[PDB]
């Protein structure tokens, strides 16, 4: 046993599925008028864009959208035991002597 | 003639590809607006009382 | 406006092996000589400078590479070829194939190089006409410059011999590739070494007395990523030049006139044209680039 | 005068950039008929006729370069110029609000004051252009210092061909040309080439073939040599012309200026700033195999290069 | 309330834990890696709240 | 007939105080990692490479400069920016807001440089969205290689003076570094006496090439010797010193030079590629009190 002891952190992530509630008349949308724009000319490709800008709004002042985590699908990141290689994060910092 | 029909049955399809892609952004962004103004339940229950 | 398409008269009918060889490569880059709609088959491939019975080098090829136009295939028909063309500023759809495989991305950087690994793979025999067609190879400049590194180093040592695990194993990280050297013509790389003769002697004169002094304060105290080359040992040459005391206004002349010859060394590590790829796909292996004469 | 509006309303409303192709969606599949200058294969017949292909030639690339109007004393820029010369731009200091200085290649032979027989053709005419070097060398009192420290190529910013000199008594208005092909002013629908003296030009792609391929590009390079002659440093100039590529040309230039260097480094030895030699600036791309038609002056053999676009460049050292 | 701090190696200001995972003293590293102890020792993100 | 336009969106609105720093410029130069017309903030400044967290960088900027795609501001709205794309050999209008202020000149050549000064000169700090905007140093070409050169000199003698100050007078040094001479004008820079980690690697690279390059041309002279070899090489005896030419292969061996000479020339190209070209745009006309100019952009 060396002189110290140590705590350990990990992370983890979980794919989950949500019940998102959204109340009525929370937003009023302003639908625009779209357009077709050409650019990036090639020997053959005449690439286009169909752009359509839309303006949103927040009607009520209180909150009107509630999310909840309600499932576990997998544990994608596995709670490994592999430490972090500080030689690789700090390539510059090293000791004095070569050998 | 039926090579020219292979032109108009291509470009009027690729317009309709933009007709769908327009309607995706209406479903996407309006949903993606709502997720930038949505706290989870464990915040909003205690504040909601 | 402008069209660009080259059809090639193929005067004798294909054979069953060589048809599938051309069919094997539908997106490729071959430099031709005569920018016309029609074209005879004495100058399609690179083979006017790299042949069988000759002893070809590769500098004279790469020297010949910048003069030529560059062209892309569209079809292979049995009685004629059909190609397409590259304007000196035009976006297109290039679709890389080339067999010592590599992987690119959006915003990558290119060169055009001779076949430097397998002449036997890159060339195909044409018994229908008795004239082979050499294919060159596009390589990214992270390694395309690195292949040019060894050839200048290679012709130094082999005449001093007049073993070679050291020389022509070209280093990508994890992949060291042995080059193709059988029968070189060292006369064209000799003049390039004669132009490395000049500047490498020119840069040796007005070397900054300050930056020499940094090395004794480099390898003795601290350690760095680059300095494993020295293994912590000063060369004997440094102990001779740094005798005096430093002086800035003497050195600024030795730091600006130095910097002028820095730009001059583009003139010897040249390429053919460069290709700035902006868009890229994975499963199609498509790409896109505006051609740049250089 | 009421039908002078209908003379500018025709031309100016047609002499416009093409509009940004932006069709609203609610029309539908009519957007594609705006694309016309990407087709290039028109249908012919047994009788094709210009009266029926007059759309097929109506399309054209959008090509237009830009001009930089200068303003310079007639003491330096000569009152006569052959309408297709080359222009430098020496630029030392912002003294006035707008006080430019031009230089022509005929001028720099008088600023340098090099040997007669090294360029013995313009020198006979270089005294009926200008004085003896008085009205030029008195504007830059550091020409002996610009030679020694080797800094003159760091100050020229090349411009290109001419368009027109609206000339006056003291100060000559010079309409320059960059980016491409200069349009004329005496003659519309007529481009302006770039015309050079045969004394200064040196070809490069000339040998017995004993074969170089074809192409589109052939470039004109500018050059300059810092040297000393008669123990007083005076610069030099040549041109170049090749469609080769930059890997060859620096090796090919050193074959030409070999004998100057073989004399030169006897001088300083028998220094640090003395070591620089010269630089190369690309002046654009001549089209492929267009011929230089010779000309003459009162005489002075002058070339020409039609359809000459012009793109400048930096000054990279070669030695 | 009886103990002031569990370790003087993280909550102590000059301490080795706080210095290994501070943003201020990481002007050498490759940023591409991930660090979780970087989170609890970041001066700014804690004081953003 | 083509239509370029680039619209950068922001998730949250701007502050009323930051917007005054963005009305203060209306035409400038942004290195924009996109080639499209919808984009989040993370690829217009230099925060892809130059960030507050890590070390500042030079060549990782410099590789990123020529690879990138520049753009020019047109019309700043509070929700979202707006740009105009920079085509090759396009023609448009450029003003300056580039601290520290360098006075321009018409008929010049313009290099795009990495910022190496303080953030108060360089950036506009954002707090609406956390990510920065960093503006590249836009200085004309001859003035670019003079501001580069004297600071790179100032960086080398700083490491000597910090390691051993028994050689260098600061009065001799600072008199000859922070005063750039051109135009008949003296433009004073910022000295950074905070202790300069932008110009470390060049000083790391050039000090390799200080000692190891003159080892180089000694080896070349005894390679391929002919009675036909190109004759300019005799002239360059007087260039190389006499003390340099008294070195043999005794210190090294046959595998030693391979470990050098394959790697030796690789420093020269990483040297010579970046100092040749920036992405350069040429400017022909300019005025003082408007601070406006007209440009054309040669990708070189």
């Amino acid at each position: 046993h060396p002189g110290f002891a140590m705590t350990v952190v990990r992370t983890d992530e979980v794919l989950a599925e949500h019940i998102l509630y959204c109340s009525r008349a929370s937003t009023s949308m302003f639908v625009g008028l779209p357009s077709v724009v050409r650019r990036e000319v090639r020997s053959d490709a005449v690439t286009f864009e169909i752009t359509h800008e839309i303006a949103s709004l927040h009607t009520a002042l209180g909150y009107s959208s509630v999310i909840a985590p309600a499932h576990v699908a997998a544990i994608t990141t596995d709670m490994g035991v592999h430490c972090q290689d500080l030689f690789m994060i700090f390539p510059g910092d090293a000791y004095q002597d070569r050998q | 003639f039926t090579e020219y029909a292979g032109a108009i049955k291509t470009i009027t399809s690729a317009l309709q590809f933009g007709m769908d892609a327009l309607e995706r952004g209406l479903v996407d962004t309006v949903l993606a607006v709502k997720l930038r103004h949505a706290p989870p339940v464990f915040i909003l229950k205690t504040l909601g009382d | 406006a402008l069209d660009k398409s080259i059809v090639v008269n193929l005067t004798s009918r294909l054979f069953a092996d060589e048809l599938a060889a051309l069919q094997s490569k539908i997106g490729s880059v071959l430099p031709l000589g005569d920018c016309h709609r029609l074209q005879n088959i004495q100058a399609l491939g690179l083979g006017c400078v790299c042949s069988r019975e000759t002893s070809p080098d590769y500098i004279q090829i790469m020297q010949y590479l910048s003069k030529c136009t560059l062209a892309v295939l569209e079809e292979v028909r049995p009685d004629s070829l059909r190609l397409t063309r590259m304007d000196p500023s035009d976006n297109l759809q290039i679709k890389n194939v080339y067999a010592p495989f590599f992987q690119w991305d959006s915003n990558t950087q290119l060169a055009v190089l001779p076949p430097l690994f397998s002449r036997k793979d890159s060339t195909i025999v044409l018994e229908s006409n008795g004239f082979d067609i050499v294919f060159p190879m596009v390589v990214p400049q992270q390694l395309g410059h690195a292949i040019l590194q060894q050839l200048l180093v290679y012709h130094i040592y082999s005449k001093i011999s007049a073993l070679d695990l050291y020389t022509t194993n070209v280093s990508f990280m994890g992949r060291t590739y042995r080059l193709d050297v059988d029968n070189t013509d060292p006369r064209t790389a000799l003049r390039v070494l004669d132009d490395l003769s000049m500047y490498l002697c020119i840069l040796s004169a007005l070397v900054p007395r300050g930056c020499l002094r940094l090395l004794t304060a480099l390898v003795r105290h601290d350690r760095h990523p680059l300095t494993e080359v020295f293994e912590g040992v000063v060369p004997d040459e440094v102990t001779r030049i740094d005798l005096d005391q430093l002086s800035v206004p003497d050195d600024i002349t030795r730091m600006r006139v130095m910097f002028s010859y820095l730009q001059s060394l583009s003139s010897i590590f040249n390429l053919g044209p460069r290709l700035h790829v902006y868009a890229y796909s994975a499963e199609t292996l498509a790409a896109s680039c505006w051609y740049s004469p250089r | 005068q009421a039908e002078n509006a209908a003379r500018l309303g025709r031309q100016v409303l047609g002499l416009l950039p093409p509009p940004t192709h932006r069709v609203s969606l609610t029309r539908g599949p009519e957007f594609a008929r705006g694309v016309r200058d990407l087709l290039s294969k028109y249908a012919a017949s047994t009788r094709p006729t210009v009266g029926s292909l007059h759309e097929a030639l109506r399309q054209a690339p959008f090509r237009q370069p830009t001009y930089g109007d200068f303003l310079v004393y007639s003491q330096t820029f000569s009152p006569q110029e052959p309408l297709g010369t080359f222009l430098f731009s020496f630029k030392q200091e912002d003294n006035g609000s707008s006080m430019d200085m031009l230089l022509t290649p005929t001028s720099l032979f008088m600023l340098s004051g090099m040997e007669a027989a090294k360029a013995p053709q313009t020198h006979k005419v270089a005294g009926v252009w200008y004085g003896s070097g008085s009205g030029l060398a008195d504007f830059i009192p550091n020409l002996s210092e610009l030679m020694d420290t080797g800094e003159f190529h760091t100050l020229l910013t090349p411009v290109g061909p001419m368009v027109q000199s609206v000339h006056s008594t003291f100060v000559t208005k010079v309409t320059s040309a960059m980016k491409g092909v200069g349009l004329a002013r005496d003659e519309p629908r007529a481009h302006v080439g770039l015309t050079l003296p045969c004394d200064m030009l040196v070809d490069l792609d000339e040998s017995c073939p004993m074969r170089e391929p074809a192409g589109l590009n052939v470039t004109i390079y500018a050059s300059l040599v810092y040297l000393r002659v008669n123990q007083r440093p005076s610069m030099a100039l040549t041109f170049f012309q090749s469609g080769k590529g930059f890997a060859e040309v620096v090796a090919m230039i050193k074959d030409h200026f070999t004998d100057v260097i073989r004399t030169k480094y006897i001088q300083l030895r028998h220094y640090i700033n003395r070591l620089v030699f010269g630089a190369v600036c690309t002046l654009g791309t001549v089209p492929f195999d267009s011929h230089p038609v010779h000309q003459s002056l009162n005489s002075l053999p002058v070339l020409v290069f039609a359809n000459f676009e012009a793109a400048c460049g930096p000054w990279t050292v070669f030695l | 309330e009886c103990r002031s701090t569990n370790n003087p190696w993280a909550s102590q200001r000059g301490s080795l834990g706080d210095v290994l995972y501070n943003i201020t003293f990481r002007q050498t590293a490759l940023p591409g890696m991930y660090s979780p102890c970087r989170q609890f020792f970041h001066k700014e993100d804690i004081m953003r709240y």
